[PDB]
RNA sequence: CCUAUCAACUUUCGAUGGUAGUCGCCGUGCCUACCAUGGUGACCACGGGUGACGGGGAAUCAGGGUUCGAUUCCGGAGAGGGAGCCUGAGAAACGGCUACCACAUCCAAGGAAGGCAGCAGGCGCGCAAAUUACCCACUCCCGACCCGGGGAGGUAGUGACG
RNA sequence: GUGUUCAAAGCAGGCCCGAGCCGCCUGGAUACCGCAGCUAGGAAUAAUGGAAUAGGACCGCGGUUCUAUUUUGUUGGUUUU
RNA sequence: AAGACGGUCGAACUUGACUAUCUAGAGGAAGUAAAAGUCGUAACAAGGUUUCCGUAGGUGAACCUGCGGAAGGAUCAUUA
């Protein structure tokens, strides 16, 4: 337990409690604004760039694929990411300076699967989806 | 020492009891420490005391019986104005059936439910079932 | 900024014993400036097509004002929103008909009619009692009214009957205890009673001890406390809904047995 | 204002500028001189700027900073 | 009391003043003209210190034309250092809900100290009074300058 | 609201107070003479930070709590930034003025006129947000007035926020 | 409280008379207020109160001196009370 | 009426100083990931020199040693 429980004390819990808060690493990262400043998400919720370049990835162990991710320059954020390319055989159809909408992972802030530097994943080729592409929905425009 | 006499007297009972030892000393001895063992007493949670006098404090001889399952303390005390004796009720007491609230009132040391008649708060004390 | 005082009122921020809607209009009608403060006024618009209804339009509403067969207080007015108050009379002369305005214990402005000769005068409470320049006194009424030259008794929180054919006062009622009062604003709105105790405290804010008919006993403050006359003795009827205070059960009995039980 | 950039490559274009001058505020534009007759890009470009602070954070970057294997000079125009 | 010779200008209370009529030489008071004094109401009277006076201060509600009006609120003097003023530590009781034990504050408050009031010190209870705002931190005069037990040197034999 | 990797702070260009005056719609170190040496802090002052307007209110929580509040209403504040002013009971006013500063416009080169954080619309910005429409009939506001004027406001269009 | 067809919502409504019944009538409750402040009842709980080399109570009383105004019509002086 | 005396409010400008925020940068030295390569064998069973702390110095390196500790050692146990 370990606190002190006066007939005056409001104080000294309520200071003890806000001081104590900050320890937390979920709360700190948040607060300090450094979620903003390190990755272009948080302060963001999808971020348009220009393709940069097409990356090819050997995997990292355990599990031997070549993974293969695009590198993206965020517009707004003016950060350079590597961003996932998921969908099968959808690698294809980006092309260096054609867009890409981009948009976080899901361990938000960190890295995924097998393949470290890599927390994002594309959403969007020719900003005309790639879900679209893929199921073939829509034709690539470009 | 000591910086409350309630908390003392309330835990020397339930230890005794749980041996089914029926005597306890209890001390200092005060004014409430009388008047949450004759409420007490009243509903059959423990058997009678005698006061035992010297020019120290004052001493309690308690035979207790086993007609309790315990005695608790709300030690800091708290504010009650009739509607946070409705949330202590449910939160802390196994139900609404049985069991007692004692909370000191200007018209007295009094069990909850004739608080609640008289509409009198004050401050809580503790509680027993 | 705010560079000087709204000519604006929106609706949904008048307040709601004017008994106007929510947001179905933007605008409220808002009182003109006159003798009496606007939370307690009731713009005679408000009275004329909304309770009355004569009017489903505001065009309309002009265009009634300028027959000029609208007096109030027995002066002639002709204004869209005018700032009635309590105890004013309204009288249209094109009917005959002469309408108070009184708090029901509700708290809705009652439509209640009234005989020409209790629309002669009004009983309206002093405020101040002033001894005015070179040492001429005057009563200075609730609705502004100054009286020159008035009764040599006199004494603060006394009613006087002020007629409205000649102005002037037309005689006094003393306070006293025991005398009749309307409780108004607050939590004790609308409730008539008589007196008992009035509990004086040096320094600001006296609170006035009143017991209402049915034997409810309740404490205001002396400026939420209006003489309307002497002790047991009305001089105006009792309004809809007793005027006086009912129960949320009563009330609803009333309401049920009431309706479709008339036609 | 309005900044002047030179020594351009004819691989970049408009678009390859548009994202590398974000870290220093938005551009309003980016005017690229083209002839098509000789070359792609001649090698000037003049970027505008909306706001007068993030134009000369631009200038006092840039030049200096490599981008395609080439040192960008930047400059008041 | 005290002199109003003791600055540079003479004063005067409002229409208190010298006729000297036809008899020779003053006033010239003896007392320095009349000395006016009024009550202030509120369970206060005016003590011998204001009729005795003829003091340059007007900050008094006793002879001054100052008006006491509001809140009257009480303190223990915290600091008593220069002349015609005091600070008093006004303590007062912050309510705390969330946590289910509150907690005393307290504020320093600067207020004006007549010379109606004399034989005081540090560590005495007093009761002021609100007035219109005196001086740019003084919102407040001392009304009394009560004695009181808890602080004794009223077990006594002299 | 957060902060001690902010512990002493406030006046030489008043910091606090006394006295007297100038001044102001009026209180007051508001300002000034003279005279005092005050005032404030571990109960966090002082300093720094802040996508820090405030409230009524909103979302989720057994209860306890946690989180949100520019945003249909109320108060305050500003109308490119600063400073000054006129009119008037009320304005330090951008669909008033005057100067400068940053921006933009016309020019015959001497000059001259300007402020969409009003309604639509456009550009820029971005992940993000609609008609260059119709009407004073409603709801109210203003005026010398029922009569007129209102991008107040109503009306349609756009609208898988929901 | 109220029959927006249910409902999100809104503050409405329901009857009688052929349409001269020149008509009758119900409503738009009540509840909530960080605090502090104001009023008032209680006196438990937690603090708080005093008489020690004496002090508080009851016109208990005296000798001494002072000042204010009633009053002996009015106004002044002296002397008291 | 221009003009004009002196003052007050005072935008702005000019020269030094200051702090914050942002950004270029030859080079230097760390930690992390980054994985199956190169040199030892340090700790893990007493790891074949039990481990480790403070502190000082030394060893290419793991590490070793002196001086005082600890057992979380391999000793809860040594004597007429």
């Amino acid at each position: 337990m370990g606190k002190c429980r006066g007939l005056r004390t409001a104080r000294k819990l309520r200071s003890h409690r806000r001081d104590q808060k900050w320890h937390d690493k979920q709360y700190k990262k948040a607060h300090l604004g450094t979620a903003l400043k390190a990755n272009p998400f948080g302060g963001a919720s999808h971020a348009k760039g220009i393709v940069l370049e097409k990356v090819g990835v050997e995997a990292k162990q355990p599990n031997s694929a070549i993974r293969k991710c695009v590198r993206v320059q965020l517009i707004k954020n003016g950060k350079k990411i590597t961003a996932f390319v998921p969908n099968d055989g959808c690698l294809n159809f980006i092309e260096e300076n054609d867009e890409v909408l981009v948009a976080g992972f899901g361990r938000k802030g960190h890295a995924v699967g097998d393949i470290p530097g890599v927390r994002f994943k594309v959403v969007k080729v020719a900003n005309v989806s790639l879900l679209a592409l893929y199921k073939g929905k829509k034709e690539r425009p470009r | 020492v000591r910086m409350n006499v309630l908390a003392d007297a309330l835990k020397s009972i339930n230890n005794a009891e749980k041996r089914g030892k029926r005597q306890v000393l209890i001390r200092p001895c005060s004014k409430v420490i009388v008047r949450f063992l004759t409420v007490m007493m009243k509903h059959g949670y423990i058997g009678e005391f005698e006061i035992i006098d010297d020019h120290r404090a004052g001493k309690i001889v308690v035979n207790l019986t086993g007609r309790l399952n315990k005695c608790g303390v709300i030690s800091p005390r708290f504010d009650v104005q009739l509607k946070d004796l409705e949330k202590w009720q449910n939160n802390l007491l196994p139900s609404r059936q049985f069991g007692f609230i004692v909370l000191t009132t200007s018209a007295g040391i009094m069990d909850h439910e004739e608080a609640r008649r008289k509409h009198t708060g004050g401050k809580i004390l503790g509680f027993f079932f | 900024m705010a560079r000087g005082p709204k000519k604006h009122l929106k609706r949904v921020a008048a307040p709601k014993h004017w008994m106007l809607d929510k947001l179905t209009s933007v605008f409220a009608p808002r009182p003109s400036t006159g003798p009496h403060k606007l939370r307690e006024c009731l713009p005679l618009i408000i009275f004329l097509r909304n309770k009355l209804k004569y009017a489903l339009t505001g065009d309309e509403v002009k265009k009634i004002c300028m027959q000029r067969f609208i007096k109030i207080d027995g002066k002639v007015r002709a204004d869209i929103t005018y700032p009635a108050g309590f105890m004013d009379v309204i009288s249209i002369d094109k009917t005959g008909e002469n309408f108070r305005l009184i708090y029901d214990t509700k708290g809705r402005f009652a439509v209640h009619r009234i005989t020409p000769e209790e629309a002669k005068y009004k009983l309206c409470k002093v405020r101040k009692i002033f001894v005015g320049t070179k040492g001429i006194p005057h009563l200075v009424t609730h609705d502004a009214r100054t009286i020159r030259y008035p009764d040599p008794l006199i004494k603060m929180n006394d009613t006087i009957q002020i007629d409205l054919e000649t102005g002037k006062i037309t005689d006094f009622i003393k306070f006293d205890t025991g005398n009749l009062c309307m409780v108004t604003g607050g939590a004790n709105l609308g409730r008539i009673g008589v007196i008992t105790n009035r509990e004086r405290h040096p320094g600001s804010f006296d609170v006035v001890h009143v017991k209402d008919a049915n034997g409810n006993s309740f404490a205001t403050r002396l400026s939420n406390i209006f003489v309307i006359g002497k002790g047991n003795k009305p001089w105006i009827s009792l309004p809809r809904g007793k005027g006086i205070r009912l129960t949320i059960a009563e009330e609803r009995d009333k309401r049920l047995a009431a309706k479709q039980s008339s036609g | 204002a309005t900044i002047r950039v030179t020594n351009l490559s004819e691989d970049t274009r408009e678009t390859d500028l548009q994202e590398l001058f974000r870290p220093f505020g938005s551009i309003s534009r980016i005017y690229l001189a083209k002839d098509k007759t000789t070359g792609q890009s001649k090698g000037f470009a003049f970027i505008s700027f909306h706001r007068r602070e993030d134009a000369a954070r631009a200038i006092a970057g840039v030049s200096g900073f490599g981008y395609d294997h080439l040192i960008l000079n930047v400059e008041w125009a | 009391m005290a002199d109003i010779q003791t600055e540079r200008a003479y004063q005067k209370q409002p229409t208190i003043f010298q006729n000297k009529k036809r008899v020779l030489l003053g006033e010239t008071g003896k007392e320095k003209l009349p000395r006016y004094y009024k009550n202030i109401g509120l369970g206060f009277k005016t003590p011998k210190e204001a009729i005795e006076g003829t003091y340059i201060d007007k900050k008094c509600p006793f002879t001054g034309n100052v008006s006491i009006r509001g809140r009257i609120l009480s303190g223990v003097v915290t600091k008593m250092k220069m002349q015609r003023t005091i600070v008093i530590r006004r303590d007062y009781l912050h309510y705390i809900r969330k946590y289910n034990r509150f907690e005393k504050r307290h504020k320093n408050m600067s207020v004006h100290l007549s010379p109606c009031f004399r034989d005081v010190q540090i560590g005495d209870i007093v009761t002021v009074g609100e007035c219109r705002p005196l001086s740019k931190t003084v919102r407040f005069n001392v009304l009394k300058v009560t004695k009181a037990a808890g602080t004794k040197k009223q077990f006594q034999k002299f």
